[PDB]
């Protein structure tokens, strides 16, 4: 009894959360018309966790879904598993996808919030219990990036208890497609650094990179690119929802991970990845899982953690195997690369096991980890918004809106102590 | 099982008497021959075999106007004794058609209408058509509505009356006899609506679309708004209004009663299928000036009460949205001691179309019938109109003659005097 | 004393925004109702379809 | 063996009266023509309430239609049940309606006042025993509001033990139906307080929001505004007709509810209520019962209960429950939103539970409370009299008839002080 709400904010978060909401269903066993018709009794246990119940055993997820216009809900609300969500949950406001933050924070943003909060109200205190929160994000828009972080800074004043553990996705430092990106990113990380818990930072090229080399498609759909982002989703919640020979929640992972309360981005990982034709003669072992994760490729953010030294580490796995196996391989990766950890912190490497594994897999292996090589992400950004508050002309689209010219020194000069934090922890 | 009774005075009368039967007769089907090939019995008598005949009286004092009718197609239809036709028409004399050949005629048609009252065992009201400013309209009209009133007493005679416009005008004699006939309309009327041709006109070429209009389809356009007025005693609705009920609700004070119509939506047969037509759409288009059946602004004055009846797919709470929207109007001035000011009254069936016709085969229409103060700027126009007649004395000699005496003519100056007087206190605000 | 005169025709055209207001958030509702709780079952039902 | 007899006045009534027999005959399972095919035969253990039987196997309902014109009659015979009802306890006139309160109370009402109380005397006599009375009337109106009080004085003076219950309709105060409605309303209560042991107010405008905003009906027609009604009037009565846990008939009603003599108007509201595509997602259960009843927006009344205090409150349940579960949320109802009730009476919420629910419901409840929020809608009225008082001549439409204009001050004066009376309870 661990309930955890699912909050899905703009283009961005209601596409992955459609793709994400498909996985638990079939891994539960729910069949899309919302019935249970699953395999196991053992899916039954802690179904609580992101279901619902209805008396004739039809089972809704705990979504809250927002955007601006109904046009991105209306394809998820099509979405092949779309007949699942609860119709009062969606709740979308009366004006387009403006991409600029100040229009999305101020204008149309308190219009919605104060809506949204009761929705969450409503699914927040029906359960027993409730953990933590989970938002699904983008930075570089105006509708996620807005309002989402306008909708968190309320979370927490209501249920500062919880934890906000938020998935965001950043803006990718060779080609975006919003042009404005320096503005949203920027005003964004001043409220997501005090504010959440626990965020993951996705790139997108990082995602363009293993489809291309590991999984040898030529064509993943966008359904595959999420698809990668839902399984690290799932994974981690997975100790929630089944047994296993070593527990680790949420808030074990906050404990261990994050040493000073801004020292908190992580960079996320999944094993194992395969192509699809490759797939038979793999002799995949928990050594071979172990090479996966530390390898730089599979790193779902590009960000190089060979460019800097890493601080904390997680490492979940999902099977029955043998623990002298999985704390065997935390011995070994972390004493034969000490040139990337810290010395006034030992044993930086934290594991965790699962008694079930996902379909098809016998085994799977998840990578949580935090390390200095953000800089090179917020350093992208920082020199790159330095040209853009020297020509001012931009700030009056934001202006216009009510948006004061100080809050672009204000967000630049907390991220750019943010990347200072960084560089004198790395002594 | 609920009957009225309709009564045609004047060449007017008989013409919108064709025009009105015309559009019953079709609405509910019957040949005009009397045949088929309900709500019969509201407004027709069945005689055996399957042969029926309207509740209806024509009258008046020359036989062109009705031998028209006796030679006309419809011709079967009617039953003879109800063609009542004199000898000399009254020539725009109001003295000559109220005494002297106005009582030559007034007993035989008392007959027949009384005798056509013995076949309604659910009498309620009387339907009365007039044109102020032809003789018989008015003469004959004054001395029928006088007896009518002593010979069956409380009974609703609601009249529907072709006031004279603001500048168009027909006969020279046209204020003499309008003024001299409101004394009789003010103290015997239950309800007396008001039309103007000069405002169909403009109705007739704008909204609809018509270059060259005649008096036949101007006929037409009044036929349906007295279909809709009837429509609630004949079919079925969600809210009807009998004829007692609208006596009440849109009179404020004993004199005051004189509504106003309109219709809507009025648009061509080729226009009307460019738009849906939402109820929302025709109750807007009801309280624009430039539909109105009357030459007269309401933004002059103020409304006192207000009846809107719908015909069609019309739905209760899209009326009370409509109607809603409508107090948000800051052009749409109420006497603030009329805080409520509405009747509405739903029927099923929906407006009937004539094959040569002139509107089109809409889904929903609404009526509309409201008292408001700027017909005080109606009754000006006539009262200065007649004072400069009368200071010169222009006509007295026609009239005096033909029995009337010269007192009448200050008493009936004097009487409408007290009818603006009345409409100016209503005016007032406390 | 024109300017009080607009300072109560000014305070009735906000009692007119409040009053229409209340009715406009109704009218929202039915859009929620039309568009929010219908038409995107609409396209729930479209792709179900 | 508690037999009610069926009063219908009016356009308002007859239609309302016309829906409400089939529901019940759908209920007993009666068909058009009055023979019975029902499916159980707990159907007719006690049928006698509303239905006498003509020997032949057909049951004859105890209502009486009563019309000032013979428009109203004459849809209802050709409607489906039109056959059903005995065509001697059909009585009307043969003079219009008139719109007018003084000409139906003393021009009509007079000669239509004996025929019709021998028509019910021949129902009142016919039955082994005779609770109560039921009459539904519009207030708006002349005949339902003129005729209909007419009535109900007499019906005192003959049966005085008798419960007279009625359902009534006040006019709307945005829009409504009648210009002279504030003439007839406020002369209509005078003669309700006196006369009337039990009234309960609905208005069209509640209505229309419950349908659109709840139900979701784009065109809610009178056919399903004026079938929420008789949920409420079929519900009421249930206990009569039905065994159960807990039985509560009328007069246990209204020795609970009503405090004192002249503080007897009601508001009624019904659960639950869905949208009949939205039906399948809803766990309906007993909190999800109490949460519709008790919300404001379920009020078949226009009278925001938080802006007064609430005196007593009455639930009654229908179906197979626990009488743990219904008691409890009486407790928690009362205990959570205490600056809602009077503190001099405590347990101010009354219950009650029946076996059967209706058709197509697994379980429903209904609701009967007394509030000081009645205040708002004798405002309206009073303010809105005041106003058409001043212009003396509408009133000459009434002293046409004889009503001599004291008999207005009169009305006001007695309707004036039952606000003031509730206002000294709310203290
Ligand atoms: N709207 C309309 N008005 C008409 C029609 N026919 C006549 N009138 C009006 O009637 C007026 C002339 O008076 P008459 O038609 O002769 O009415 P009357 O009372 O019979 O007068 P007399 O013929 O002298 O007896 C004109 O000014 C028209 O306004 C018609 O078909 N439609
Ligand atoms: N990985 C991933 N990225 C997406 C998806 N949809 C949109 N994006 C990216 O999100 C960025 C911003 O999208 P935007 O429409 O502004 O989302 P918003 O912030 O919620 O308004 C764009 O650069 C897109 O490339 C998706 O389904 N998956
Ligand atoms: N809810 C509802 N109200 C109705 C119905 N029929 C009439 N009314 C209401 O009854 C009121 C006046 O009815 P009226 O014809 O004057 O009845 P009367 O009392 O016999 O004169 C109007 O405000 C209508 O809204 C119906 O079927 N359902
Ligand atoms: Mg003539």
């Amino acid at each position: 009894v661990r309930e955890i709400v699912h909050i899905q904010a703009g283009q961005c978060g209601n596409q992955i959360g459609a793709k994400f909401w498909e996985v638990i269903s079939d891994e539960h066993g729910i069949d899309p018309t919302g019935s249970y018709h699953g395999d196991s009794d053992l899916q039954l246990e802690r179904i609580n966790v992101y279901y619902n119940e209805a008396t004739g055993g039809k089972y809704v997820p705990r979504a809250i879904l927002v955007d601006l216009e109904p046009g991105t809900m209306d394809s998820v609300r099509a979405g092949q598993f779309g007949q699942l969500f609860r119709p009062d949950n969606f709740v979308f406001g009366q004006s387009g996808a403006g991409n600029n933050w100040a229009k999305g924070y101020y204008t149309e943003g308190q219009e919605l919030c104060e809506s949204i909060l009761d929705v969450i109200r409503k699914e927040a205190e029906s359960c027993d219990c409730l953990q933590g929160f989970q938002l699904v994000h983008s930075l570089g828009g105006g509708t996620g990036a807005g309002l989402g972080t306008l909708l968190l800074n309320k979370l927490r004043e209501e249920y500062p208890d919880r934890i906000l553990s938020t998935y965001s996705i950043v803006p990718s430092p060779k080609v975006s497609d919003t042009v404005v990106e320096p503005y949203n990113c920027t005003l964004s990380v001043h409220q997501l650094v005090e504010s959440a818990d626990e965020v993951f930072c996705i790139d997108n090229e990082a995602l363009y990179d293993i489809c291309f080399r590991t999984l040898k498609l030529t064509t993943p759909t966008y359904g595959d690119l999420n698809h990668l982002v839902s399984m690290v989703m799932s994974g981690t919640t997975c100790a929630l929802r089944f047994p296993g020979q070593l527990n680790s929640d949420l808030r074990k992972l906050a404990v261990n991970l994050v040493p000073f309360p801004r020292l908190h981005f992580f960079i996320v990982g999944f094993a194992p990845l395969t192509s699809r034709g490759s797939q038979q003669y793999r002799a995949l072992t928990v050594p071979e899982l172990t090479s996966q994760l530390f390898d730089n490729k599979n790193m779902m953010a590009a960000c190089d953690p060979r460019r800097g030294v890493y601080l904390t580490a997680s490492a979940h796995f999902r099977g029955r195997m043998s623990s002298k196996e999985v704390d065997e391989q935390m011995l070994n990766i972390q004493a034969r690369n000490t040139s990337y950890f810290v010395e006034w912190i030992p044993s930086n490497v934290k594991s965790a096991i699962c008694d079930i594994p996902p379909r098809g897999l016998k085994m799977a292996a998840t990578f949580i980890g935090n390390t200095t090589a953000f800089r090179e992400l917020f350093t992208r950004v920082d020199s790159q918004f330095q040209k853009m508050y020297a020509r001012r002309a931009f700030i009056h689209w934001y202006v216009n809106e009510g948006l004061e010219t100080v809050e672009f020194d204000e967000a630049r000069s907390n991220m750019t102590d943010l990347i200072q934090e960084y560089e004198m922890y790395e002594t | 099982m609920r009957e009225v009774i309709s009564i045609h005075v004047g060449q007017a009368g008989v013409q919108i008497g064709n025009g009105c039967w015309e559009l019953y007769c079709l609405e509910h089907g019957i040949q005009p021959d009397g045949q088929l090939p309900d709500a019969f019995n509201t407004f027709f008598s069945e005689t055996g075999a399957g042969k029926h005949v309207p509740r209806a009286v024509f009258v008046d004092l020359e036989p062109t106007v009705v031998d028209e009718v006796r030679t006309g197609t419809y011709r079967q239809l009617f039953h003879p004794e109800q063609l009542i036709s004199g000898k000399e028409d009254a020539a725009n004399n109001y003295a000559r058609g109220h005494y002297t050949v106005g009582k030559e005629i007034i007993d035989l048609t008392l007959d027949r209408i009384r005798k056509l009252a013995d076949q309604c065992t659910g009498l309620q009201g009387f339907l009365i058509f007039h044109s102020f400013g032809g003789g018989t309209g008015a003469g004959f009209g004054s001395l029928l509505l006088e007896r009518l009133s002593v010979d069956y007493g409380k009974k609703s005679k609601l009249e529907f009356t072709v006031y004279p416009s603001p500048q168009v005008s027909t006969a020279i004699v046209e204020p003499y006899n309008s003024i001299l006939a409101t004394h009789s309309m003010i103290d015997h009327s239950d309800c007396a609506f008001m039309v103007d041709n000069e405002a169909l006109y403009d109705l007739c070429r704008r909204a609809l679309d018509i270059e060259r209009p005649t008096y036949t389809n101007l006929n037409r356009l009044i036929g349906q708004v007295v279909s809709s007025l009837t429509a609630s005693l004949r079919f079925d609705g969600a809210l009807n209004v009998d004829f007692t009920e609208f006596q009440t609700n849109l009179v404020p004070y004993a004199r005051i009663h004189f509504p106003i119509c309109s219709y809507a939506p009025v648009i061509s047969a080729e226009k009307a299928y460019h738009e849906q037509l939402s109820v929302a759409e025709i109750t807007n288009s009801l309280f624009e000036p430039a539909n109105m059946m009357v030459k007269c602004d309401p933004r002059h004055g103020k409304y006192m009460a207000c009846t809107l009846l719908y015909r069609g797919d019309v739905v209760p709470k899209d009326v009370s949205a409509a109607v809603a929207t409508i107090k948000t109007k800051r052009t749409i001035q109420f006497v603030d001691w009329c805080p409520t000011g509405f009747k509405m009254g739903i029927n099923y069936q929906p407006p009937t179309v004539v094959p040569g016709g002139d509107l089109a085969k809409v889904q929903r229409a609404v009526c509309m019938l409201a008292n408001t103060t700027a017909i005080a700027e109606a009754w000006s126009r006539l009262d200065h109109k007649f004072d400069l007649m009368y200071a010169k004395r222009a006509f007295v000699h026609w009239y005096v003659g033909e029995g009337m005496e010269e007192a009448e003519f200050p008493e009936a100056r004097e009487d409408l005097a007290l009818l603006e007087k009345d409409y100016d206190e209503v005016a007032a605000e406390s | 004393m024109s300017r009080p005169g607009r300072s109560l025709g000014l305070q009735f055209l906000m009692e007119r925004r409040a009053r229409e207001e209340a009715n406009r958030f109704y009218n929202e509702a039915a859009a929620e109702d039309n568009l929010t709780r219908q038409r995107a079952q609409f396209e729930q039902r479209t792709l179900n379809r």
